């Protein structure tokens, strides 16, 4: 999912 | 090799100034005098070497 | 990707109103859509996100509704910092983002037909080759106007280009401008040179025209 | 106050590349994922890239895919966008973006100020300044027009104010449009009562800084 979280 | 020259722009309308980087005046004054063209001056041109300054005069 | 479709690209309102605008996905992103703002010269500023939630500092009289492929964003009672720019924004699972268009909130104000001015190419310009035309339609409302060139009565198209001003802060007006040009062979070969224009203030269309040598 | 800077626009010829960078200041850069986006001169906004908190993984627009390379370095606070084999296409002004935070939207709540990037062929050049000069085809009731045509000029922007400053109401200064030659034109153009053109003088200054031009043009009625 490129719209995954992204964060820490 | 390459250094910059200027022309001063006086024209009946038209005043003022711009530049170009060239390797000699003869290469500096085609360009400028193609500016002049475009902005339709026709005048004569004059130099001055020690400020490496061209002169279109209308 | 999937495509994301505004309607309408431009809303006129007042101060006061109620307005609605559309955003459409080409298939479902769930809820997973957002709202910006943005105005000239500054970065979008975000508003709503999934859907219908309000960003921490954003005014109550935003809200915003929809699922699936259909999405509005509201605003209650128009304030004087609300005409801008809005876009939407998806972010469904396993698609890549995309935003959609924009639609422009511009200001609402009574209809003023464009006064019509043309200038003939400098002497300086044909000196080198070209001519520019230029036809200016100054201060006028509703944005949409029509502007047709004309060269020896035969219309023209495809040889000029339009630019359109922001809406005037002070009166709320547009001004347009269209550039015909054309090389110098090709002008010296007509003799009447018009443009004409349309626009809902005009009762009829408007021509401004010259003669090439005329001036 | 968080505060993101971008760096490292310019011009450039198509198929060559270019790195931008964006600092971060009063954030824990670390902890957030970090985007680009790009708005393109038809105000278009696009997505180009997104990097994980750590750099552990990385996604792209279709559209950018093998030719750019997003990273971070989280020891300097510091986002990059490494870009080779630039197109026209890729003309735009390039934001860094960060990730608002929440697992499940991926929205920005922050953005730089934006780095334009210009792709294009095309060499410095000043700008030829034509008179759009008043007469009786600009005039309407008591109302006249003129103005100068700024034309054929790389790269933007350039500067137009009338009579250095002392004329700025009824003027307005167009957008350029982009030519078909690659290169820029627009229009200035002022209303003024139709009685002063044969008593005040009217002058566009043009400053355009890439070639270092600075010219003035007097713009003289017509007779017709």
């Amino acid at each position: 999912n490129p719209n995954a979280n992204p964060n820490a | 090799a390459v250094t910059t020259y200027k022309l001063v722009i006086n024209g009946k309308t038209l005043k003022g100034e711009t530049t170009t980087k060239a390797v000699d005046a003869e290469t500096a004054e085609k360009a400028f005098k193609q500016y002049a063209n475009d902005n339709g001056v026709d005048g004569v041109w004059t130099y001055d070497d020690a400020t490496k300054t061209f002169t279109v005069t209308e | 990707d999937i495509q994301m479709t505004q309607s309408p690209s431009t809303l006129s309102a007042s101060v006061g109103d109620r307005v609605t605008i559309t955003c459409r996905a080409s298939q479902s992103v769930s809820t997973s859509l957002a709202w910006y703002q943005q105005k000239p010269g500054k970065a979008p500023n975000l508003l709503i996100y999934q859907a219908s939630t309000l960003y921490r500092g954003v005014p109550s009289r935003f809200s915003g509704s929809g699922s699936g492929t259909e999405f509005t964003l509201t605003i209650g009672s128009l304030q004087p910092d609300d005409f801008a720019t809005y876009y939407c924004q998806h972010y469904n699972s396993y698609s890549r983002i995309t935003f959609g268009q924009g639609t422009r909130l511009e200001i609402k104000r009574t209809v003023a037909a464009p006064s019509v001015f043309i200038f003939p190419p400098s002497d300086e310009q044909l000196k080198s080759g070209t001519a520019s035309v230029v036809c200016l339609l100054n201060n006028f409302y509703p944005r949409e106007a029509k502007v047709q060139w004309k060269v020896d009565n035969a219309l023209q198209s495809g040889n000029s280009q339009e630019s359109v001003t922001e809406q005037d802060s002070k009166d709320s007006t547009y001004s347009l401008s269209s550039t015909l040009t054309l090389s110098k062979a090709d002008y010296e070969k007509h003799k009447v040179y018009a443009c004409e224009v349309t626009h809902q203030g005009l009762s009829s269309p408007v021509t401004k025209s010259f003669n090439r040598g005329e001036c | 106050q968080v505060q993101l800077v971008e760096s490292g626009g310019g011009v450039v010829q198509p198929g060559r590349s270019l790195r931008l960078s964006c600092a971060a200041s009063r954030l824990t850069f670390r902890n957030f994922g970090m985007h680009w986006v790009r708005q393109t001169p038809g105000k278009g906004l696009e997505w180009v890239a997104v990097i994980w908190h750590d750099g552990s993984n990385k996604f792209y627009a279709d559209s950018v895919e093998g030719r750019f390379t997003i990273s971070r370095d989280n020891s300097k606070n510091t986002l990059y966008l490494q870009m080779n084999s630039l197109r026209d296409e890729d003309t735009a002004i390039y934001y860094c973006a960060k990730d608002w935070g929440g697992a499940s939207d991926r929205v920005f709540d922050y953005w730089g100020r934006g780095t334009l990037v210009i792709v294009s062929s095309a060499s410095t050049k000043g700008p030829s300044v034509f008179p759009l000069a008043p007469s009786s085809k600009s005039t309407s009731g008591g109302t006249a027009a003129l103005g100068c045509l700024v034309k054929d000029y790389f790269p933007e922007p350039v500067t137009v104010s009338w009579n250095s400053g002392a004329l700025t109401s009824g003027v307005h200064t167009f957008p350029a449009v982009l030519q078909s030659s690659g290169l820029y034109s627009l229009s200035s153009v002022v209303t003024v009562p139709s009685s002063s053109l044969g008593t005040q003088t009217y002058i566009c200054n043009v400053n355009h800084k890439p070639s270092n031009t600075k010219v003035d043009k007097k713009v003289e009625p017509k007779s017709c």
